[PDB]
């Protein structure tokens, strides 16, 4: 689970916060990335920590 | 029709706080890429808001 | 839930196929056919045609 600003960061050839320190994909990667919004299930009014 | 232009100069620009300041999706650039903006540098930056 | 559309949580599932070098284990739904020889036929061996 990531934030909405960094969904496009899950791609071959990306740098920053998620792609450099958390989850890096190879340059010659073959496969599919499936992302969808989960604001109903993974959010709380007090703040999901 | 009366868009405001702000001149940015004589400073150090960090582009990683743009995602923190505003809740957008795509940082859509044309002559550059979003991930390489912190390495090289420019003369002047203008901001146009409407 | 009061945040903007760029700060919503997102679930990401990444499927990572590896191309065929070892004998194939996972394959899609297709009916197999009897093997014929010494004839000009179109073949399909583990997804590659000819
Ligand atoms: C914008 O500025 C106001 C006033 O300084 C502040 O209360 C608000 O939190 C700021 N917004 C963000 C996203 O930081």
């Amino acid at each position: 689970v990531i934030r909405g600003n960094e969904v496009s960061q899950i791609a071959p050839g990306q740098t920053g916060n998620i792609a450099d320190y958390n989850y890096k994909l190879p340059d010659d990667f073959t496969g599919c990335v499936i992302a969808w919004n989960s604001n109903k299930l993974d959010s709380k009014p007090s703040g999901n920590y | 029709y009366a868009w405001n232009r702000k001149r940015i100069s004589n400073c150090v620009a960090d582009y990683s706080v743009i995602y923190n300041f505003a809740p957008f999706f795509a940082f859509k650039c044309y002559g550059v890429s979003p991930t390489k903006l912190n390495d090289l540098c420019f003369t002047n930056v203008y901001a146009d808001s409407f | 839930p009061t945040y903007g559309v760029g700060h919503q949580p997102y679930r990401v599932v990444v499927l990572s196929f590896e191309l065929l070098h070892a004998p194939a284990t996972v394959c899609g739904p297709k009916k197999s056919t009897n093997l014929v020889k010494n004839k000009c036929v179109n073949f399909n061996f583990n997804g590659l045609t000819g």
